[PDB]
């Protein structure tokens, strides 16, 4: 609905400010797992035997 | 369909950035590295030592003399290998 | 597709051992926030003005 | 917890609204292959070491600290024995060299 935007419109930077909270979010759950499994710059492997 | 209608009202769910098969890759990485090295490669340079030699190293670390560990090397290791037979059975006989 | 890292296979065996021969003194920096802004807000200027 | 190494000290700065912690930490470099045992069989006894580790450059055994290379001659000072050499996985054969034998030999 235009109309709905339209009128959607006229309470301001709402939308801005659940976007942006949700983008803060998730780019914190993919800095999480940088954290806690990316603590090696070394892929190391184990031996055959 | 509650993920199609999920999707369909304006909700999306993104990708990790990180995919299950790497974050595997990245937890073997940390278990080749603790295991063939120790702590050494936490700390700087992997440094290889024996894996006996290391869980002496470890024994030391709680107060227990290398000899202990040496002496009963074939039964700490039963022990450890029965640990983590039951580890995987407790994972995998309890829901909760 | 992103690189993990470099792939480092360690040279494990049974009876060798690596010692190191040398060291580096390396000074680090760790960033911590302590405070934020402190803000006070007049509810009935703000919402009302005069 | 404080840098990546083996912490030695951290010094801290004032920031504008936050902290700055200069990590000074010990990384260990350079490092060198040595063939290694844990423990050393002499007189049918099993020696440990006291606080260090047993590496061989080829063919001689020495005793060092694990952090750093220095090299030290196996002795009874900076090993101990507990048992014999029947139990022990990997024991090797080498001299233990006595500081006591000189003064009571001459
Ligand atoms: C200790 O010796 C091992 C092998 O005896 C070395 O590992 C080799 O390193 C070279 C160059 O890095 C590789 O091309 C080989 O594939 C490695 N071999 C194995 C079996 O991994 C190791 O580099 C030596 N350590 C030091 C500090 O020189
Ligand atoms: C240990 O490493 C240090 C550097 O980290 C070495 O010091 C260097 O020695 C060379 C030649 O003696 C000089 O040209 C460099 O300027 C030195 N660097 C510094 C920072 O002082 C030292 O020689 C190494 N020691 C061993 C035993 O390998
Ligand atoms: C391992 O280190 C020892 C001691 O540093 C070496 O023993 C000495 O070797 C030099 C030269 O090879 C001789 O002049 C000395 O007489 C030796 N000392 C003793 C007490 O015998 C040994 O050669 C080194 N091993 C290797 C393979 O380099
Ligand atoms: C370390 O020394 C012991 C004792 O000298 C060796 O044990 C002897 O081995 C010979 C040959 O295999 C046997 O005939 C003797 O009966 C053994 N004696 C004892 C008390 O066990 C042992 O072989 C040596 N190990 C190495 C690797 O040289
Ligand atoms: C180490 O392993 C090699 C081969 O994998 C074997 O020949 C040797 O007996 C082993 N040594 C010890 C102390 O286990």
């Amino acid at each position: 609905s235009t109309e709905c935007s339209n009128l959607l419109l006229q309470y301001g930077s709402f939308c801005t400010q659940l976007k942006r909270a949700l983008t803060g979010i998730a780019v914190e759950q993919d800095k999480n797992t940088q954290e806690v499994f990316a603590q090696v710059k070394q892929i190391y492997k184990t031996p055959p035997i | 369909d509650l993920i199609c209608a999920q999707k369909f009202n304006g909700l999306t769910v993104l990708p990790p950035l990180l995919t299950d098969e790497m974050i595997a890759q990245y937890t073997s990485a940390l278990l080749a590295g603790t295991i063939t090295s120790g702590w050494t490669f936490g700390a700087g340079p992997a440094l290889q030592i024996p894996f006996p030699m290391q869980m002496a190293y470890r024994f030391n670390g709680i107060g227990v003399t290398q000899n202990v560990l040496y002496e009963n090397q074939k039964l700490i290791a039963n022990q450890f290998n029965s640990a983590i037979g039951k580890i995987q059975d407790s994972l995998s006989s309890t829901p909760s | 597709t992103m690189s993990l890292g470099a792939e480092n296979s360690v040279a494990y065996s049974n009876n060798s051992i690596a010692i190191p021969t040398n060291f580096t003194i390396s000074v680090t920096t760790e960033i911590l926030p302590v405070s934020m802004t402190k803000t006070s807000v007049d509810c009935t200027m703000y919402i009302c003005g005069d | 917890f404080c840098g990546k190494g083996y912490h030695l000290m951290s010094f801290p700065q004032s920031a504008p609204h936050g902290v700055v912690f200069l990590h000074v930490t010990y990384v260990p470099a350079q490092e060198k292959n040595f063939t290694t045992a844990p423990a050393i069989c002499h007189d049918g006894k099993a020696h440990f070491p006291r606080e260090g580790v047993f590496v061989s450059n080829g063919t001689h055994w020495f005793v060092t600290q694990r952090n750093f290379y220095e090299p030290q001659i196996i002795t009874t000072d900076n090993t101990f024995v507990s048992g014999n050499c029947d139990v022990v996985i990997g024991i090797v054969n080498n001299t233990v060299y006595d500081p006591l034998q000189p003064e009571l030999d001459s």
